[PDB]
């Protein structure tokens, strides 16, 4: 369910391919778009390297230029890019670093701060109702403050 | 093209799709052209090693 | 002394028949009969009463009894025995199949 | 949720692909099969990070057929749904049992019984829309759905959502 | 080598004071508690 | 013709395992079955017209293994299951 | 030539042999099989809920086998069950259970002697399970009285009887002499009161084998892929011997339930219980010594599974 | 006393959940502590096949225990007589556990009719849940099909059946209140 | 519910299965394009080698007689148990009626065909309402 008890591969304890221990990486729908859109750029550079020898139009055009890169078998990722972009209010990785600085300052679980940064709320009761894991783990005034700073970090693009 | 009746011939063809066409009733179709990756079952010709045994 | 005497007993019948058999085979046979201490019979009470896998022992003679005791005592089989790999119908570790064949991508550029 | 996990896959190659450039082919296959597909254990696989530092390990030859088997360990961005997870989506298809919300690559379904009493179904409109006492749920409308349960079948994942509880419904 | 030894011993068995031959081979392989001719050779 | 036990023993004497496997599978009978990860029994219902699998009694719809065993071995396993004996098969080595 | 599957292909390595638990039998089975009839009343199709219903496997190629679909050349088979109202014993375990009855108390369900005895301390150090059960059996078979206080311990004290095998039954002899026949339900209860250290000290593994599982309660029903029936000339249809044995188990089980539902003659209950025990015993192993041999209506002995796994030129 | 409240409890339960002959035998044991089998047969003038299922029913509910007493009087005949005896604690425990099972089994049926979920198929007579329903939804169709029939399904369950499970709870509580009150009265002394 | 396997040629698909069955090769093949339709053919003659629905129906039963190594006490206890379960079915009249009819037909030296026709007639009548008695002699005659 939603009681901080996920599956086996989705447990808090993860193991990388080198053999070291790593915490579960939880992403909100802000940097999750800049990471896909990010890696697709270096993927385009990798596709054009071996070849030698307003906010919606750019999104769909770049998704077409990257669709030409792939073999036309992963369009659900581009429709997912339209989903995130249509539901994203963040931009630039610097502000995202500030958001992580505000989420890690309370000392919560990565999934919890992911649900915090991925949802648009105005009061603390909204965050406590949409997130059943957060109801007494953190103060309400601090959540309202985080929503205030976030409200100052969002800008209509 | 020789047919299963003659000794230097075949019996069944196996296309790359994993499907067997019998040479019998295949002459009614007309022509059967082979491609790379198929498995044609031929008869036992010369220079074919087989195990020989006698009980017990 | 039991070992050497056993070897003499076997060798005797062979030489009596007027036949020659190499030392290797008789030595192997004698050794097998003596590797658990004492003298071990070649019977269905002489290697089906010692662990080798439930399938390997059940295949020879008394199938149902060996299987029932196996299931009762929660026995586990290693499944590298000959008869076991035969029953399951896949490659066994004998001869050609006693080693795996690999590929080295660094050798394809040679 | 959009997570990042290191996945491993066994790639099979035909003996005709044993050229010196075969590594590239591997990566090629490693894309064509992994990106876009889905797994019942890790969810919908979205992208694959780290394309240059892809480990190849050592290829092994299986007995018959002579095809080559490889074990590849890589890092990938995948999407996995969870039970009782508040997400947002847009309707695509409409039904009398409920409207089908589209959340990323997953098409969640919302049962009519899992809806409030004021939300009624309207078929006389084109397209048929769910009209309530204040909000009108149409195809192009955005609805915040709280997923109650998820099904993790092999290469196929469907979930069930609801909007009966508070702070839900149309966006 | 075990199968080769079992054959190298079983094949001469087809051509077949103390008792010799197939009965003696049976007593040796079965490891019987009593022989047909229990004799000694006192040097 | 019958490929008896002595013939198989001769094939082992020659050291040819591939000819033995081919003679005891493709040349005779070869069956394909699915076993479950938790329990090594053949209760995995396989409806692969839509690529769907289950194993009754152990709550599995993901981890399903495919094995090629002769039909006679499947008769042995089903007779053991009819005789209250569990011939659990595992593709991994748990004893190590 | 079979249909392709998307499951990962691997070889078969470790093989574990264990007893079938009744709960696992009920979790693997799909049908209950209540009607002793073979085909339907209309002399066609299948009985649907009987000895060979579409819920199991099928032959004749044309039939599809409902619960696998596909065909007979693909159908592995499906398992039924039989829920008995009276627990029965398994032939190949009748001795072993008896030995267990000579290794544990018949009331408090605790092992005879104790860890304070020196001989038991020496016997427990053995790593082999069969030798442990053997020696511990040699010690516990002599002492016929549990005890409450042992000088350097459980209570009870009730005189342990002498268990003797007679006609697929176990009779207990008390000297005190009071001789009473040990029923299957009592032995099963005592087995339910066995602690972990007790049966694990005998050679049992909790995840694979249990003394309660040694006593048969529910019976698996194999599909026709194991016992293929024949319909020759559409009027001469032959059923296998195991099918007739399943019919006997159903008639004896339903008869015993009917006799145990209304009234209790106390003698017909034992006759029907020994009848069901005889049908299950001959179903597992027909060639049992000291017991009558079941014969078919054609004039030949009933072919059991043990006969398929015992004689030469069989399954092995 | 406390012993008489147990008798009234057995009268209310046997009289309330069984026929008349059951309280005939029950009272026949409440009058005589040791009731022989020949006395109950000549008392109610019932046959053996009619006295059988009654005693078997009163024993299956753990209400009474039997005592087969030996006899070797006059004619040296081993006359066995099954003397019935009321088992008070096991009967009270049976009543409490049966009431608990009735409440629990009547509470589960109310949660099913509180919200319809599953569906049903008239053509193949196979039931389908909401999960299989949303897993059998197609794009060219507007209704949930059926793998067996590839035809639309009908919504199973309804809110009209929820009014029946509530009346069973209210009526069951109104008919169980004196019984559970007698149980709470007897359980004070643990007799 | 369906469960009817119909073999068709996906390459021909021009007519219902007008196929030929090769028993020596164990296959079934379309007689047009020559494409095989199924491999590994089962037999009905081979399963019949080891071995009456018209009269006995679908009922099954097995005899219990004495064994090679057994006691006479167990043989009687098993037969007395079947003697208490013989009332579960009203088919005792068919075996006794066919036994006495067998004795009369064997006494009249009539062929087996008349015996089977008479047994079939008595099975058609059996125990109906319009019979209403006749003391078992008149229905046999
Ligand atoms: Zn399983
Ligand atoms: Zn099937
Ligand atoms: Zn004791
Ligand atoms: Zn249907
Ligand atoms: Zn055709």
């Amino acid at each position: 369910a939603a009681t901080l008890q996920l599956g086996q591969e989705f447990q808090l304890k993860q193991i990388n391919h080198q053999g070291e221990e790593e915490e579960l990486i939880a992403l909100n729908l802000s940097e999750a778009r800049l990471v896909i859109k990010e890696a697709l750029v270096e993927r385009r550079r990798a596709f054009k390297r071996s070849q030698k020898k307003t906010r919606e139009k750019e999104l769909e055009s770049i998704d077409v230029l990257l669709e030409q890169t792939t073999g036309g078998n992963n369009k659900d990722l581009k429709n997912t890019m339209q989903y995130l972009t249509n539901f994203s209010r963040f931009r630039d990785q610097e502000t995202v670093g500030a958001v992580i600085q505000l989420l890690k300052s309370t000392g919560l679980h990565p999934f919890e701060v992911a649900q915090l940064g991925s949802l648009a709320c105005d009061t603390a009761d909204e965050a406590k109702t949409l997130i059943p894991s957060l109801n007494n783990k953190i103060s309400d005034d601090e959540l309202e403050r985080i929503l205030k700073e976030l409200s100052n970090l969002e800008t209509l693009y | 093209r020789n047919g299963p009746n003659e000794h230097p011939g075949a019996k069944y063809v196996i296309r790359d799709s994993g499907d067997r066409i019998d040479l019998r009733y295949s002459k009614r179709a007309g022509d059967i052209q082979l491609q790379y990756g198929w498995k044609v079952e031929r008869h036992i010709m010369d220079n074919d090693p087989v195990l020989f045994n006698r009980q017990p | 002394a039991g070992r050497a005497a056993l070897y003499k007993e076997v060798y005797n019948v062979i030489a009596s028949d007027g036949s020659y058999v190499n030392y290797r085979h008789m030595a192997l046979l004698v050794d097998v009969m003596t590797t658990q201490g004492g003298l071990t019979s070649v019977t269905r009470h002489g290697f089906n009463r010692s662990n080798t896998g439930a399938l390997m022992r059940c295949s020879f003679e008394e199938t149902v009894e060996i299987l029932f005791e196996a299931g009762a005592s929660a026995e586990l089989d290693d499944c590298r025995g000959v008869s076991e790999n035969v029953i399951l119908g896949q490659m066994a570790p004998i001869g050609t199949g006693a080693f795996d064949v690999m590929i080295d991508e660094e050798s394809l550029v040679k | 949720m959009f997570f990042i996990k290191d996945l491993s896959l066994n790639i099979t190659l035909h003996p005709s692909f044993f050229g010196p450039r075969m590594k590239q082919y591997l990566k090629t296959k490693l894309l064509e099969e992994v990106e876009g597909s889905c797994t019942g254990k890790f969810g919908y696989i979205l992208c694959v990070l780290d394309y240059d530092n892809i480990d190849i390990q050592r290829g092994r030859i299986l007995p018959t057929d002579g095809s080559a088997e490889f074990n590849v360990k890589y890092r990938a961005v995948v999407f996995k749904p969870f039970k009782g997870e508040v997400v947002d989506g847009t309707v695509v298809s409409c039904s009398q049992h409920g409207f089908e919300v589209q959340v990323g690559p997953m098409k969640v379904f919302v049962t009519k019984h899992l809806m409030p009493q004021d939300l009624t179904f309207n078929a006389g409109s084109n397209p048929p829309s769910y009209q309530s006492s204040e909000d009108v749920i149409t195809i192009k409308s955005r609805i915040r759905v709280k997923i109650e349960g998820c099904i993790s079948q092999v290469s196929s994942i469907h979930a069930i959502g609801s909007i009966k509880e508070d702070y839900l419904g149309a966006i | 080598v075990g199968v080769l030894a079992a054959q190298s011993i079983g094949e001469p068995a087809t051509q077949m004071k103390v008792t010799s031959g197939v009965p003696r081979l049976k007593e040796i392989l079965n490891v019987a508690k009593n022989m047909k001719t229990p004799s000694l050779t006192v040097y | 013709l019958r490929f008896g036990e002595m013939e198989r023993d001769c094939m082992i004497a020659h050291g040819a395992a591939s000819f033995l496997k081919e003679r005891l599978m493709e040349a005779s009978d070869a069956f394909r079955v699915h076993i479950c990860g938790i329990c090594g029994l053949m209760t995995v219902i396989a409806k692969l017209n839509h690529n769907q699998f289950e194993c009754k009694g152990c709550d599995n719809k993901i981890d399903i293994y495919q094995i090629h065993i002769p039909y006679a071995a499947k008769l042995l396993f089903q007779e053991l299951m009819a005789m209250n004996i569990t011939p659990r098969l595992y593709t991994d080595r748990s004893r190590d | 030539g079979q249909q392709y599957s998307s499951a990962p292909l691997r070889t078969v390595k470790e093989v574990q042999f264990g007893l079938f638990s009744p709960e696992e039998v009920r979790a693997i089975s799909v049908a209950k099989i209540r009607f002793p009839e073979t085909m339907d009343e209309t002399q066609t199709r299948a009985k649907i809920g009987g000895l060979n219903d579409p819920r199991l496997g099928s032959i004749d190629r044309n039939l599809k086998c409902q619960t696998c679909q596909e065909g007979m050349n693909e159908c592995p088979g499906h398992f039924g069950h039989i829920d008995l109202a009276k627990p029965v014993f398994h032939v190949g375990f009748i001795a072993k259970i008896k030995k267990v009855c000579e290794c544990v108390c018949m009331h408090c369900g605790k092992l005879l002697l104790d860890e304070h005895n020196e001989l038991m301390r020496q016997a427990l150090a053995i790593k082999d399970s069969k030798k442990r059960f053997a020696a511990i059996w040699t010690l516990c078979k002599t002492k016929m009285v549990c005890e409450t206080d042992v000088p350097s311990r459980g209570g009870c004290g009730n005189t342990q009887p002498t268990i003797r095998k007679d006609g697929l039954k176990l009779v207990g002899s008390w000297k005190k002499p009071e001789l009473r026949v040990l029923s299957t339900e009592e032995i099963l209860n005592i087995f339910k009161h066995i602690s972990v250290k007790d049966f694990t000290s005998l050679g049992f593994n909790e995840v694979f084998s249990r003394p309660e599982w040694m006593i048969l309660t529910c019976l698996p029903v194999p599909p026709p892929p194991v016992r293929p029936s024949i319909s020759f000339n559409e009027s001469q249809r032959g059923e296998d011997d195991l099918t007739f044995k399943l019919a006997d188990i159903l008639k004896a089980n339903i008869s015993l339930e009917t006799l145990e539902h209304n009234g209790a003659p106390h003698h017909a209950i034992e006759e029907a219980e020994s009848l069901l025990q005889f049908h299950v015993a001959t179903y597992m192993d027909n060639d049992i010594a000291g017991q009558p041999q079941a014969l078919q209506k054609s004039g030949r002995p009933v072919k059991s599974i043990r006969a398929r796994l015992k004689g030469k030129e069989g399954r092995i | 006393p406390i012993d008489d409240i147990v008798k009234n409890l057995l009268k209310f339960v046997v009289r309330g959940f069984y026929g008349g002959s059951f309280v005939l035998v029950l009272d026949a044991i409440l009058f005589h502590s040791v009731l022989a089998e020949d006395d109950l047969k000549q008392l109610l003038s019932i046959n053996k096949t009619e006295l059988g299922p009654l005693i078997a029913r009163l024993r299956s509910d753990r209400l009474i225990s039997i005592h087969k007493q030996r006899e070797y009087p006059p004619n040296s005949k081993s006359v066995e007589r099954v003397y019935y005896y009321v088992k008070y604690p096991h009967a009270i425990d049976a009543i409490k556990w049966k009431v608990h099972q009735v409440v629990q089994r009547l509470k589960d049926d109310l949660d099913k009719n509180s919200e319809p979920n599953g569906y049903m198929c008239p053509i193949c007579l196979t039931k389908y849940t909401q999960l299989e329903a949303v897993q059998l939804l197609n794009f060219d169709r507007t209704e949930f099909l059926c793998s067996l029939c590839d035809e639309p399904l009908v919504e199973d369950d309804s809110g009209k059946k929820n009014k029946e499970k509530q009346d069973k709870l209210n009526r069951l509580m109104d008919q169980i209140q004196p019984i559970i009150d007698s149980l709470k009265k007897i359980d004070d002394s643990r007799i | 519910p369906n469960l009817n396997i119909v073999l068709t040629c996906p390459e021909c698909k021009v007519y219902p299965p007008k196929i030929v069955e090769r028993f020596s090769e164990g296959d079934v093949v379309c007689a047009l394009c020559g494409l095989v339709l199924s491999d590994k053919l089962v037999d009905t003659r081979s399963e019949w080698r080891t071995f009456n629905p018209l009269l006995d129906g679908n009922n099954l039963s097995t005899r219990i007689g004495k064994g090679e190594t057994t006691d006479m006490r167990f043989t009687k206890e098993l037969n007395k148990a079947q003697g208490k379960n013989v009332m579960d079915k009203k088919d005792n009249e068919v075996q006794a009626a066919f036994a006495k009819i067998t004795m009369l037909c064997d006494a009249a030296e009539l062929p087996k065909i008349v015996k089977d026709c008479a047994k079939e007639a008595y099975k058609l009548c059996h125990d109906e309402k319009t019979l209403k008695g006749k003391s078992m002699e008149s229905i046999m005659a």
